């Protein structure tokens, strides 16, 4: 219902929304920070720099 | 970013439009972005932005160890779980 | 330890490695091959 | 190979290191390595 609501006034995009099945899209989240360092050589560091 | 390099735990970035939210996942071999839902092909693809956390243990910068945070351009509850959307 | 004094052999592989496109056709895509170079016990190459 | 110890075993993990190839006799392939290959 959101898919139909979200993407009211393109027509392309209603008939893109109506295609698929319900289950045929899902949402990834994804966490905000790293879930490591950015380990880089100092040298590539300084390059980049 | 030169301000985020400089060892600083302030500053931010701007993303010019770079991450899209919808994108087609097919049958086949290559994932495509969504060009209906989405349909400008370099603006209604959202903004991102980063920010590089250093946390002291360059000599300086070795003795700090750091990483990245991940947000929106303007983050509304994505600075703690970003979305991403895909169909197939 | 091994480099130093562990008496026998050691192996180095050097591992090339290339992806092509999918959608060229191929219905292989991770194509490699490894290649091993023997070092003897406290040998030359050992000793750098 | 060159072995590259940055100061930040406890002296050796004080330094923290990493590795940079080059031929056994380089003359340009010590900043950009080449390799040549057909399909």
């Amino acid at each position: 219902e959101e898919l139909s609501q979200q993407f009211d006034p393109y027509p392309l995009a209603m008939q893109f929304i109506s295609q698929y099945s319900p289950e045929d899209i899902v949402t990834a989240q994804i966490e905000g920070s790293s879930g490591a360092l950015w380990r880089i050589s100092p040298p590539s560091r300084a390059q980049m720099k | 970013l030169a301000q985020l390099l400089e060892g600083r735990p302030d500053q931010s970035v701007v993303i010019p439009h770079l991450f899209p939210k919808y994108i087609r996942a097919p049958n086949g071999p290559e994932a495509n972005p969504v060009k209906q839902l989405q349909p400008d092909e370099e603006e209604d693809y959202l903004g991102v932005r980063i920010q590089l956390r250093r946390e002291q243990v360059g000599t300086k910068a070795s003795d700090f160890l750091e990483w990245w945070v991940i947000e929106l351009q303007d983050c509304k509850a994505d600075c703690n779980l970003l979305p991403m959307v895909i169909f197939s | 330890q091994e480099l130093y004094n562990g008496t026998a052999d050691i192996t180095l592989r050097f591992t090339w490695n290339f992806q092509r496109d999918l959608a060229k056709g191929g219905t292989v895509e991770y194509t490699n091959e490894k290649h091993t170079l023997e070092l003897a016990p406290n040998s030359t190459a050992r000793r750098q």
